[PDB]
Parts: C-alpha cells; structure tokens; sequence
C-alpha cells in the first residue's frame, strides 16, 4: 500500500489540489523545484504515497478540465511548474455547468486522453493503493467529467480504493439554479462507485468564514483556506508512519460500516482566518471539544441531530497523549446517546507530533454521522423544486440524457437519506 | 402557427423575434403541451425585457400552467430578482399556490433567494401558508437550518 | 527436540522480538549468535560456531520485519525465515485469510520445512499472533490449517493477544477475534491468550508507567512466554515435551485455553516461596481479565524460577490449599516446576531482577469471561450487520459468521458444564 494517484478535475477541483499539493510539500520539505529541503526525516519516510523520485520529488497528480484557461492559472502558481507537463489534459471550451456536457459529450471525448496518463501513472507504482480526486459537484467538469473519470478507473482497477474530496455547491457562494441537478446526479455516481467521498460544504465553508471568523465578503480564498486545512489532517495518517488509517484501505474499514454509508464529514480546530495571529494555542480539551462542535463542521450539519457510527480524531503538535486519551474517553462518556451502541469502541485516537504551519496545535475530526443526511435533504430540496417545474431539462436531454436518469438520480438519493435514518434509529 | 413562434422566442430571449410575430397577430396567451405561457417562459429563462412587452399587450400576469405555475412562481424559483418586482408591479398574485401547495415565498426560500424573499414579504407573501405537507416558508428554514433566511422572514 | 517458533503479524513479531532477545540473554548468546545442550530445541547450530534460532517471521506488509532486518538482530535469524509481502490483511480476517494471504502461504510453508528437515525429533510449533490483526488472525487460521495437514501428528501451541480498546485501531477486532478462534480450535492443542489490557494494567500499577507502549507491553509478555517455555530450553522435569503441555493443562480437548498468573512484577526502583505463591491467586498478576473464584479449575501448574527450595513449594503450596476455596473440578492437584537458575530481565527494561519468580498456569473456566466479552461485542456488530461487506468482497461468504458465532456459543456451554 504505497502510492496515491491524485486527480484534480475542472476550476474548484484544480483549485483546491493545487492548495493541497502547496500545503503538503511544506509540509514533507519539498520546494516548488522539487528539491528536499527538511529538517526532519519523518518528512521523508512516506514521500512516495504522493511523490514520485526521478533526487527532485514529483506530485503524484493529472490536472483536467475540459476549459483551458485552467492549466495556465494552476501553472502560474507556486507549485504549478512542478507538476508534470505531461499530467495536464485539457480541453477547448467547458461545460458551462452542463453535467450533461462533462459526462456524456465533451468530458466523453476527453477522458480516453486522461486515462492513458492515469494507466502511465498505475504503471510506475510499486504498490498501488487507489486514486484521491478532488472536484466540486455543482458545476459540468468536475461533477460530470470527474464522476465518469471515477466509473472508468473503477472498472479498470476494481481492486483498490477510490475517495474523493466532493465539494458540495451551496445558494450562498454560487448563485446557479442547475447546481443542485448536478450535484444530484454526481451524488448518485458517488454512492455506487466510491469507498470513501469527504463532504466539503461550501454552505459550512461559507457559514464559518462569515459568522465565526467575521470575514464580511468571503472569498474562494477565504473557503479554500479552510479546505487545505482539512485536507492535510484527513490524509496526516497516510503520509507519515503510524498505526492508525495508516492507508486508504484500513481507513475505510474503520469509517465504513456499509458499502453506501461513506460520506464523511470533515472538522477541523482551531478554524482560523487567513493572515491571522493564531496566539495562545488551544488546549487539549478545547482541541476535543472544538472538533464535535457543530461550527466546526466542513459539512452544514448538527452532529447532534443525529448519531456517529465511526469516528477518527488526529491530534496535531506537542502534547500529552494522557490527557487526550483523558479528554477523549470523557466526550464519549458524557455523550453515549450520541455514538450508536451496537458498533462498540467506535471513536479511534491518533496523535502525531508534526503540527501544521502556522499551529503548534490542531486536531481534524472524521466522521460517519447519520446526521450528514441533513446535507443530502438540502440538495434535494432543492433538486426537487427544479425538477417540479422541470426548469432547463432540455439543456441536459439535449445532451443525450433522459429524463429518468434524474428520477433515478433523486430517488438513489432520497433511499440515501432513509438509510441514514434507518440507523439513526436502530437500537442495540 | 404564430403561437408556439412566439413561446419560442420568448423561450430564446429572441426580442426582435417577439415584436414581428405580436405584429403579425400572435397570441400573447398562447400555451405550450404544459400550459406555458410566453410570459412564464419569459419569466423563466430571465428576459426582462419579453417580460415587460407582453405585460404590456395583454399577457395574463396570473396565468397557471398545468401545475398552478404562474409566472412569479417561476421568476422567484429561478430567481430574477427584476422580473419579480415587474410582475407583482403588474398585480401578480403574491400567495398564489401550485399543485404542490407552494407559494412564491417557498420556492424562493428553498433556492436561498435572499433579496426575492425580502421584496416577496415586503409585497405581503403569506409567512402562515403551508405546502402540501404542512411545511410553511419559515418551517423550510427551521428544518434546513438556514440561519440567514430565517432571520428574514421574522424581519 | 526440536521446536519452531512462527511468529505472525505484527503483534507476534514485535513479541518474537522481545522473546528472542530476552532468550539470547538466558541462554549467553550474543546478537550475531556466537556463544563463547539444553536450548538445541530453540536453537540450530552453525558450526562456525552460531547458533540460530528455529524460528519463522511472517507479515504480510515488510516495514515491522524490515526493523528486524535492521536493528540489533539483524544478523541472529535466518534471513530467509524473515518472509513479507507488499500489502497487509488492512485489519481484515478475510484478506489474511483467503485473498492476501493465499499468495504468500505457499512460500512460508516451503521455508518451514527447510526449518523442519534440519530437526531430528521436532516436536511443533508455538505460534505468536494477535486476535484482533487480519494477518494475526487470518493468515494464523490458514497456516495453522496447513501444518495441520502436512505434520498431522506435531503439537501446536500459540501465544494469543487478546484485543484491548486502550491501543486498539480497528473497529473489528471482535469480529477477526471470533473467525479465527473458531477456525483454528481444532488444529490448536494448547493456547495462552494474553489480554492487552491486563498487560497494560500491570505496567500502569506495578511498574508505575503513565502510558505504557508496545516494548513495555512486550517486555512483560516475554518474561511471562519465558517462564513458559523454560521447561523446554533447560530440560527441565515438568512439561519437557509439548506434548505434555496437553496432558498437563488441557484434560478437554476445545477448553485448551489456561490462565497465566505471573508474580513478582517489581519496577527498577525480597518475597519468599509462600509470598510469591500467594501472589499467584491474586487477580492483578493475571494475564487475562477474568475471576477465578467464579470458576472451577480443571488443571494447575506452578513454574518456579530462581532461588527455590522444594520443600518451601510444598509448604506454600499445603497452606493455600488450607487457607484457600481453590475448586478444582472433581474428575485436583498441583504439578510442580522449579528452574534453580535466577530470573533475566532485559537492559533497557521496566523491571526489577528478583531472586524468585513463579508462574502459574491454571486451567479455569473462569476465561469463559473472556470469551463472553468479545461475544457480546460481535454480537452487537452483527446484528446489523455492520462491516460485514468487508469480508463478503474478500474471499468470505457470510455463513462463516454465524459458524463462528455458534462454536463459541457451544465453547461457552463448553464452560458452563464442566462447571
Ligand atoms: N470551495 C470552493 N468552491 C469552488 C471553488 N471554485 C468553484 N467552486 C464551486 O464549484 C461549483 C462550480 O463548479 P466549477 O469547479 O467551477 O465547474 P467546473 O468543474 O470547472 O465545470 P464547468 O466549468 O461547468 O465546465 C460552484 O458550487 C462553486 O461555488 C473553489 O475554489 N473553492
Ligand atoms: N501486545 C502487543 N500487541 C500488539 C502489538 N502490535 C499490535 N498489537 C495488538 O494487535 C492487534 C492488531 O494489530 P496487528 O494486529 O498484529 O495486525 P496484523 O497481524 O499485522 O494484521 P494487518 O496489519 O491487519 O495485516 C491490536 O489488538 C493491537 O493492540 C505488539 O507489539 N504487542
Ligand atoms: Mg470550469
Ligand atoms: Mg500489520
């Protein structure tokens, strides 16, 4: 279980990735030449999950969007001139928020071109563990283009693990009536094809930066400050030696109690604003605390309005791992009614002594709560009103869809839904 | 047939288009298979200004299609702000109710419509009026935690 | 003579780490080998003079072997009793079991017998492996069914670590814990379960560390696999043979599951006979979580080591059968070893040298505690059936766990009527 192969599809699925990619090779030493410049070996011993060796360290990752304009706005970042040349595909115009277009027409024309580099890419590994993509579901690329990516690289490599990094669209960041039909659609390719998918609300996203950190206009950057937050403690365990979800596989063993029940939702503490004194570091019970805090949720749901069935927990920095054993036994015992009975020992502990940049201590909750249906009534909700009136349907039928692919869309989702309250309400 | 014509162009946002066909005697009223208007249509897919022309040649402002859509139903799920302050300037029925029991003030609050919802209230939208499964506009914001948008509708 | 030790996963190697170097230290081996003869059962002979341990790791990820392969040891095994593959069981009986496993099992198998043809008299096996790891548990299962059928008359026994929440990372330990104790009951004839919990405990209370790692856990384990297998490395006279093992511990076949009790556990910073005798009904010495005076005893040994006068064992021995209810099931004795040489420890250890030690070996019905907790666990889970697709997508058909599941339940009953 050595290698990650990541892919980063259409404007929010590059631009987060490239955030990802920046935070982590500060994170291992790596310069954006490639070089290692660290001073520490534990930055080293498990560079090959994400770092190809040519000596020069090379991102594991393919860039795609069918609107090219992306591939230069990523190369001009810090990172960008790292990435493989090769590794970028793309195509002549976008899909204009058309899932249609991204799974059907345009993004059907391109992805043969993505596979070959991602068939490249498998070949070099000595030991493949599975593919990370990062994408957002409300637009056409991403969501369209980027669950079809999925379903062909399932098929091509049944045997190991697919997660994704889903950004779920939200009326407050993005003001496109369509979202909720492609986020509908893609959460039904997500509920078939992938083992683990983090939700990364952009309603959450939004909420924290305006009402906790009290940014008055937040931006992609603002949000996206949160995101690369996340992701580099959700994927801590796999980059350094540990016994914890050391590996894509183990973590889904731990966090997946059934096939479709995979959606997690990502919290984070401290949550900071960007360019910000981050001063008196937070202690060992505010870092517990913090994380099951529902404003410290990357995903717009109460975990109190519903029950965990898993749970994993990183501590970041200098710290006792007593009073964290301390502090995590008595969240559980104060709060029983609200981890299910019958998946006993049910929350795991890691502590790693390397913290981020900017902290010198955090900790990233994951979890698997039923109250994460919350998140899924929303959009479809929202899908429903649309699908009513049945508004723009021909701009997508017009692609090759029918109709009763969305009535299959939202009726995958709505079981989704059921079954989450299935177990919410299953006693011991 | 200047009818299905003109729903078309009102569809397509075809302004010229429009104006030959209402001079050459098409029905502003026409209705498509579902009870679409050319003004629903217009007020569907954003064009203020078809909205404005037929309003001003007789188009019926409360028309309903097949499903009780009128066309401020649309405009406020869609979302154009400009074209729903137009059709309650021309006596649109504020609390007019679909085959689903929803009012404009619903669907505006589930898409998070913000500023529609406010001229919505301010225009005297109904805060008691239930769907078909008993769910008021302020009941929608409760249930999806929509802290922003329940605020508005106690202002 | 002869027995091989296979050690399994990563919690049966990391034990095998500490066995073997606290075995080098009893027996004036040094870590490339050389020595400057009873332990022949543990150890081949080079004739440049080294002395090799008969001895197999196996683990189906490299990176706790590769740490044998580079640290103090490096140069003790053989290299090619050092097996690994590329990608483990990922906490996940069925893949240590049927999918992962099966790649590797014919290789381990191959390099066993090269240990076994070099043996005039072997006698089997003693296998370490954890309950709760998908190698530990199912690579365990298939190789134990294997040397079942290619050495059908040789003795098996394990050294087992029973799963404990304080260091546990999978959530379905229960699970990988009931699947391999059922598919392994019949080809196993003796089993010491070591629960990491009663482990950590000792170390929290009686070595005063605040949070003890694996090291400290495997350190006090070793001494207590010490204890155990002295017999065998210095001809003793009791449980010479494994074999005896069985007669001696085991009068029912499936309740082949004894209880050790070790004492005295003393920090780095002297008890009589009769003192560390007494220590030995004390449930804080125990290594496994359980209450004897809720059970009856079927069978009990007393391994002494150390500065031990025989007729000071039968006096402790003659008062805790008169102070005592020590009840021993009706179809009653103590067997008795003594080891007169003093006990090791390690350099770098948590415990103190003593000039005495003992451990006990009871066969209680008692453990049926044991059991009924990691039962009730999977219970829990599979009633919803929660994880189980897991193991369906891996080479398992769901029927395996109500098989399980049922011959613990029959284990239990087991319990209840020997009484
Ligand atoms: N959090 C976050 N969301 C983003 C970002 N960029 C776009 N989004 C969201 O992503 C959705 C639109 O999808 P895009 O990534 O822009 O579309 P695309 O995948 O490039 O597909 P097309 O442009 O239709 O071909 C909306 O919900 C946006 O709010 C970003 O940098 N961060
Ligand atoms: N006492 C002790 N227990 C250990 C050690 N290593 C792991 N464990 C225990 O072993 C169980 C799971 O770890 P390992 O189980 O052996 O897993 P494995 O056999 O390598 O199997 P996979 O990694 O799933 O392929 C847990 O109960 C751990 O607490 C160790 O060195 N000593
Ligand atoms: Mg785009
Ligand atoms: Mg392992």
């Amino acid at each position: 279980m050595r290698e990650i192969v990541h892919i980063q599809a259409g404007q929010c699925g590059n631009q987060i990735g490239a955030k990802f990619w920046e935070v982590i090779s500060d994170e291992h030493g790596i310069d954006p030449s490639g070089n290692y410049v660290g001073d520490s070996d534990l930055q080293l011993e498990r560079i090959s999950v994400y770092y190809n060796e040519a000596h020069k360290y090379v991102p594991r990752a393919i860039l795609v969007d069918l609107e090219p304009g992306t591939m230069d706005s990523v190369r001009s970042g810090a990172f960008g001139h790292l990435f493989r040349p090769d590794n970028f595909i793309f195509g002549q115009s976008g899909a204009g928020n058309n899932w249609a277009k991204g799974h059907y027409t345009e993004g059907a024309e391109l992805v043969d071109s993505v596979l070959d580099v991602v068939r490249k890419e498998c070949e070099n590994c000595d030991c493949l563990q599975g593919f990370q993509l990062t994408h957002s579901l409300g637009g056409g690329t991403g969501s369209g283009m980027g669950t079809l990516l999925i379903s062909k690289v399932r098929e091509e490599y049944p045997d190991r693990i697919m997660n994704t990094f889903s950004v779920v669209p939200s009326p407050k960041v993005s003001d496109t009536v369509v979202e909720p039909y492609n986020a509908t659609l893609s959460i039904h390719q997500l509920v078939e094809n992938t083992d683990e998918t983090y939700c990364i609300d952009n309603e959450a996203l939004y909420d924290i930066c305006f009402r906790t950190l009290k940014l008055a206009t937040p931006t992609y950057g603002d949000l996206n400050h949160l995101v690369s937050a996340t992701m580099s403690g959700v994927t801590t365990s796999l980059r350094f030696p540990g016994q914890l979800n050391a590996d894509l596989r183990k973590l889904a063993v731990n966090m997946v109690p059934f096939p479709r029940l995979h959606f997690f939702m990502p919290g984070f503490a401290p949550l900071t604003a960007r360019g910000s004194q981050q001063y008196r570091a937070l202690t060992v019970p505010e870092l517990t605390q913090q994380m099951f805090d529902a404003k410290n949720m990357m995903a717009a749901c109460d975990p109190r309005h519903g029950r965990y069935l898993t749970v994993a927990t990183v501590f970041r920095g200098r710290m006792s791992m007593k009073e964290v054993d301390e502090q995590m036994l008595a969240i559980q015992s104060k709060n029983s009614s609200y981890f299910v009975e019958w998946i006993p020992n049910n929350v795991k502990v890691a502590v790693c002594d390397i913290p981020p940049r900017g902290l010198k201590m955090s900790s990233t909750f994951i979890g698997n709560s039923t109250a994460i249906q919350e998140l899924f009534k929303r959009i479809s909700e929202q899908f429903t009103a649309m699908f009513r009136r049945k508004a723009f349907l021909h701009w997508y039928t017009g692609e090759g869809m029918d109709e009763m692919e969305f009535t299959e869309a939202e009726s995958n989702m709505n079981d989704l839904v059921s079954e989450y309250q299935q177990y919410q309400d299953a006693t011991a | 047939d200047l009818g299905k014509k003109l729903l078309e162009a009102a569809r397509a946002g075809q302004d010229d288009e429009v104006r030959i066909l209402m001079a050459n005697g098409a029905d502003v009223n026409a209705t498509d298979a579902s009870g679409l208007t050319p003004l629903h249509l217009a007020a569907t897919y954003g064009h203020l200004e078809i909205v404005e022309v037929l309003l001003k040649h007789g188009a019926d402002v409360n028309a309903i299609d097949i499903m009780g859509s009128t066309p401020l139903h649309l405009a406020a799920l869609i979302g154009h702000l400009e074209i729903v302050e137009v059709l309650l300037k021309h006596g649109a029925d504020v609390n007019a109710v679909d085959t689903w029991g929803d009012t404009p003030l619903h669907l505006a609050a589930i898409m998070g419509h913000l500023e529609i919802v406010e001229v919505l209230l301010k225009h005297g939208a109904d805060v008691n009026a239930q769907d078909k499964f008993g769910k008021t506009a302020f009941d929608i914001s409760i249930d999806n935690g929509n802290e922003d948008l329940a605020e508005i509708l106690q202002k | 003579r002869e027995c091989i030790s296979i050690h399994v996963g990563q919690a049966g190697v990391q034990i095998g780490n500490a066995c073997w170097e606290l075995y080098c230290l009893e027996h004036g081996i040094q870590p490339d080998g050389q020595m400057p003869d009873s332990f022949n059962t543990f150890f081949s002979e080079t004739g440049a003079g080294k002395h090799v341990p008969r001895a197999v790791f196996v683990d189906l990820e490299p990176t706790v072997i590769d740490e044998v392969r580079t640290g103090t040891y490096r140069q003790l095994f053989h290299p090619e009793q050092l097996i690994t593959g590329k990608e483990d069981a990922a906490n996940n009986y069925a893949r240590g079991h049927y999918t992962i496993g099966k790649e590797i099992i014919d290789l381990v198998l191959d390099r066993i017998r090269k240990l076994a043809d070099q043996c005039t008299g072997l006698q089997g096996f003693l296998v370490f492996h954890s309950f709760g790891g998908g190698t530990g548990s199912g690579f365990t299962s298939l190789l134990m069914e294997r040397l079942s059928v290619d050495y059908g008359k040789k003795s098996k026994l394990e050294f087992s670590i029973y799963p404990a929440p304080q260091v546990s990372t999978a959530v379905v330990e229960p699970y990988n814990s009931i699947l391999t104790t059922h598919t392994t009951l019949e080809h196993s004839d003796c089993a010491f379960m070591v629960d990491n919990e009663a482990i950590y405990d000792i170390c929290r209370r009686n070595l005063d560390i605040e949070r003890p790692t694996y090291t400290n856990l495997n350190r006090l384990i070793s001494q207590i696999v010490s204890s155990i297998t002295a017999s065998l490395r210095f001809d003793g006279a009791l449980n010479v043979d494994l074999t005896e093992f069985q007669t001696n511990l085991v009068p029912y076949p499936r309740i082949h599951f004894p209880l050790a009790t070790y004492a005295p556990v003393i920090s780095a910073e002297q008890l009589s006979v009769a003192e560390i005798t007494n220590a030995c009904f004390e449930p804080a010495n125990q290594m496994v979580k359980c209450d004897p005076r809720h059970g009856k005893y079927m069978a009990c040994c007393l391994l002494y080591r150390g500065d031990v006068v025989p007729k000071d064992v039968n006096a402790a021995i003659a008062t805790i059968k008169t102070k005592r209810s020590i009840q021993f099931v009706d179809w009653t004795g103590f067997k008795v070893g003594i080891n007169y040489q003093p006990p090791t420890v390690v350099p770098g250890g948590d415990l103190a040298k003593v000039q005495r030690a003992v451990c006990m070996l009871s066969n209680t019905t008692a453990i049926a505690e044991a059991w009924a907790r990691l039962d009730h666990k999977f219970d829990l889970m599979y009633a919803k059936r929660a994880f189980v697709h897991w193991y369906v997508g891996e080479g398992m058909e769901e029927g395996e766990f109500s098989e399980a599941r049922e011959d613990m339940a029959a284990l239990e009953k087991d319990y209840e009527e020997v009484g």
